[PDB]
């Protein structure tokens, strides 16, 4: 789930961006390479907080390079995913062996064997839909997932999970 | 249970009955008897697994049975005995239903 | 005696626990094996097979989903044949 | 240092993970509690934040209708920042989608509830961020919280919750 927290970053400048007005320069800066991404800490980074006041204030000169370091403190929301609880996500793509769940920015996956062996899944549709009563994968395909872990990796994210549980693909 | 309240009642030689008192409400705590209860608990709790696994319906049963909070006198019968007997004055018991949290049978092994 | 039975106890229930699990993959060029998750970020852009990162080459599943049940009864016939043995010890830990 | 394993699960029973634990310290020395979000409450901030800062970009260059505004905060976004954030997109779609009050006095009225009881923040926040009116139900759905919380004090305020945000 979605997390605020006052967080630093580490940002070089280079020599022939020194210009007279730089300030409003490295917060654009900022907002292009905080704005839509991903790590492991912090997940996926959605956007900043405290636009105003921000804290850069010094750097320093690279010693080898006209580079300059700067280092910036600012509010912001990310994502964290979870393992363990439920969400109710939306699937986009399917495999053979199991669906690829949506839930917001990530593609969980569910196994063929992480879905109830009682849940009568249908080969034979577009997407393969492992539905018994309600929860036919559809454009929107509103599944009650539960995250198993979302393993963290290099700043790629990828997440598992299952539907063996009572509305654990029921809503 | 059966005797009667208006009975006569006599003691012999009881001038150190205090300590079978003392013994009546006193207990200790040892580690061997705590590996066995981990034991008995994981044997317990594997058999519930299997026994939820081949027919639920009996702890099913037993549930919905606290659910309505009946109790051991209320399901025992004279022939079966209680296995845990009630270790505290009957004057002090509680006869209330089991609370949720406990209900489930998993719940109470997780307890 | 106990440790030798306590360590092919635990090893052959890790391994019905991780038979239990997805089978997983492999690059048979390579003859590498590969994870459900390593077959999940090796995947094509079509989100329908796996690549190999080296050999380029289609990811085939692993078989052992019908070997949990084999390993699964191998666990419990040779529970059976080592019972005599567990009531020993059963009685060994009655003794002194 | 000694490899410090620390395996660690994230639920609603106060088992809650280390590198975003509750008490930190802010930079300025002060004392910096977690902040744990409502799914509502981010669909307030969003906006928050997207119309202070275009207000800060009139500015610049000087010197709730889900419909419109996913859109609208969309081609602002394209505005000045890159298309990229198919995922954000996602993101807002998914608090417009299931976020438990579309409106945000429901949500202040909650909040100023919250501030006086003095629940877990957390837990609370996932409560939030659910979207159900059945406090059994939610105890079958989280185990945590069923160990965790009476069902009699969840339905007393799933009720009084659940009357003033606007259903689904």
């Amino acid at each position: 789930m979605f997390f605020i927290k006052d967080l630093s970053l580490n940002i070089t400048l280079h020599p022939s961006f020194f210009g007279p007005r730089m300030k409003q320069y490295l917060k654009t800066k900022l907002l292009e390479e905080v704005e839509g991404s991903c790590t492991g800490k912090f997940g996926y980074i959605l956007c900043v907080l405290d636009y105003d006041n921000i804290d850069i204030q010094r750097g320093r000169i690279l010693p080898t390079d006209g580079s300059a370091e700067f280092n910036v403190k600012y509010r912001a929301v990310v994502f964290k995913p979870f393992k363990g609880e439920v969400v109710d996500g939306t699937v986009v793509s399917c495999s053979q062996h199991g669906f690829e769940v949506q839930v917001g920015p990530m593609k969980v996956f569910v196994t063929k064997h992480l879905m109830p062996q009682d849940l009568t899944f249908n080969a034979g549709s577009n997407p393969p839909s492992y539905q018994s009563s309600e929860d036919v994968i559809t454009i929107k395909s509103r599944i009650r997932v539960k995250i198993e872990g979302c393993i963290s990796q290099v700043s790629s994210i990828h997440a598992i999970g299952s539907i063996k549980e009572d509305y654990l693909g029921a809503i | 249970n059966e005797v009667s309240k208006d009975s006569i009642v006599i003691f012999d030689e009881a001038h150190n009955i205090d300590n079978v008192c003392i013994e009546s409400l006193s207990l200790d705590l040892t580690t061997d008897a705590l590996r066995r209860a981990t034991r008995g608990a994981n044997a317990l709790d594997e058999r519930i697994s299997e026994v939820r696994k081949v027919d639920s319906q009996k702890l099913q049963d037993e549930y919905e049975k606290l659910v309505q909070g009946l109790h051991s006198a209320d399901i025992l019968t004279d022939q079966e005995e209680p296995f845990v007997e009630t270790p505290v004055l009957p004057q002090d018991l509680l006869t209330e239903a089991i609370p949720g949290n406990i209900r489930r049978a998993e719940h109470f092994v997780s307890f | 005696i106990k440790w030798k039975v306590h360590q092919v106890v635990q090893r052959l229930k890790d391994d019905l626990d991780k038979n239990s699990e997805p089978n997983g993959y492999m690059c048979p060029i390579c003859l590498t094996k590969y994870t459900q998750l390593e077959a999940v970020q090796l995947l094509n852009f079509d989100r329908t097979e796996f690549l190999c990162s080296l050999c380029d080459e289609p990811l085939v599943e692993d078989d052992s989903g019908k070997k949990n049940k084999e390993k699964q009864d191998k666990l419990n016939r040779l529970m059976d044949q080592i019972q005599p043995i567990i009531d020993s010890l059963k009685k060994i830990d009655d003794s002194r | 240092r000694l490899k410090k394993v620390e395996e660690e699960e994230n639920a609603a029973t106060l088992q809650l993970g280390q590198e975003f634990q509750l008490k930190q310290i802010n930079h300025q020395g002060e004392e910096e509690e977690l902040i744990a979000l409502n799914l509502s409450e981010a669909r307030l901030v969003i906006k928050e934040a997207l119309v202070e800062r275009r207000r800060a970009f009139k500015r610049s260059q000087k010197k709730e209708t889900r419909e419109k505004e996913l859109e609208s905060i969309d081609v602002l976004l394209e505005q000045t920042t890159g298309g990229n954030n198919k995922d954000l997109k996602n993101t807002m779609q998914y608090l417009t989608n299931f976020s438990r009050f579309r409106d945000q006095e429901t949500v202040g009225a909650v909040i100023q509830l919250l501030k006086s009881t003095g629940l877990h923040p957390f837990e609370v926040a996932q409560l939030g961020s659910l979207a159900c009116d059945t406090a059994d139900e939610a105890k079958t759905l989280i185990p945590s919280l069923n160990n965790k919380i009476s069902d009699d004090e969840l339905e007393r305020i799933l009720k009084e919750l659940s009357n003033l945000e606007t259903l689904y």
